[PDB]
């Protein structure tokens, strides 16, 4: 019911869908953002090497620095998801 | 590679829609309940 | 190197509403069936 | 109506106050979180070396990895502020 809208990305297409999948899996498991956030960061640390970070929520803003081709910002439903690599 | 950038959420749109829909349902609900109570008395 | 998380004091007013609509929608459907069920006896 | 409450910290005391000051300055300048977020990240990049990241908001959760003695999570009013180093 909660369809995927990518607001911004500097990332490969494969990885972008793979983020959107994770986010979806995480949201089937956990209701709490902190926990969705950890689920994803962890999965990406494994597949694509450290060091990823991930913020999940509805009313926040950010300023961050990422590695080339390792950044995504997208909504899964009315919930925003920031995921990116630095370290 | 090093890229600095920011994000901002835009939530808040469609809230009156919900607020107004709750009001609607609450009201329909109370009135439906009374109809039930009224008919249970009959049967 | 220290991995950790945060969470804000839950939660949005909008989730509150979303969840309240869900609740009412559901109570409603169920209340209507009860009516028809008595309306079927009448 | 905007007193400082530290929820969690792994940081020096000087730095911690200094964050709380930045946050305060930023919020005198900018209403938008994104922008408050940038103000701080930038300032800490300057004073304490890169690479900092900063998330500012009210309804979000996170999972992140930080450097030893470079992490703070605190509220300035009803607005939460995450700031930390990872490069």
């Amino acid at each position: 019911d909660r369809k995927a809208v990518i607001k911004n990305a500097d990332m490969s297409e494969d990885m972008q869908q793979d983020a959107v999948d994770c986010a979806t899996q995480a949201m089937e498991k956990y209701n709490i953002e902190k926990d969705i956030a950890a689920y994803i960061k962890k999965e990406f640390d494994k597949k694509y090497n450290p060091t990823w970070h991930c913020i999940v929520g509805r009313n926040f803003g950010s300023y961050v620095t990422h590695e080339t081709k390792h950044f995504i910002y997208f909504y899964l439903g009315q919930v925003a998801i920031l995921l990116f690599k630095s370290g | 590679g090093s890229v600095s950038r920011g994000t901002q959420t835009e939530g808040g749109s469609g809230m009156k829609q919900l607020e107004d829909k709750v009001e609607e349902l609450l009201s329909k609900n109370y009135h439906l309940e009374n109809e039930v109570a009224r008919l249970k008395k009959l049967v």
